[PDB]
């Protein structure tokens, strides 16, 4: 999930946009 | 050390910023 993907290496806003509703 | 707890507090702010009016879910399954 998001902690795995984005607390282990940096997620840009482009990558985070995946998680929006 | 509470590394994950602190990371999540930042993740929710970054999600808030990119998502805008779309909003987002932040659960145990996210
Ligand atoms: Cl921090
Ligand atoms: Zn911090």
């Amino acid at each position: 999930g998001i902690v795995e993907q984005c607390c282990t290496s940096i997620c840009s806003l482009y990558q985070l946009e995946n998680y929006c509703n | 050390f509470v590394n994950q707890h602190l990371c999540g507090s930042h993740l929710v702010e970054a999600l808030y910023l990119v998502c805008g009016e779309r909003g987002f879910f932040y659960t145990d399954k996210t």
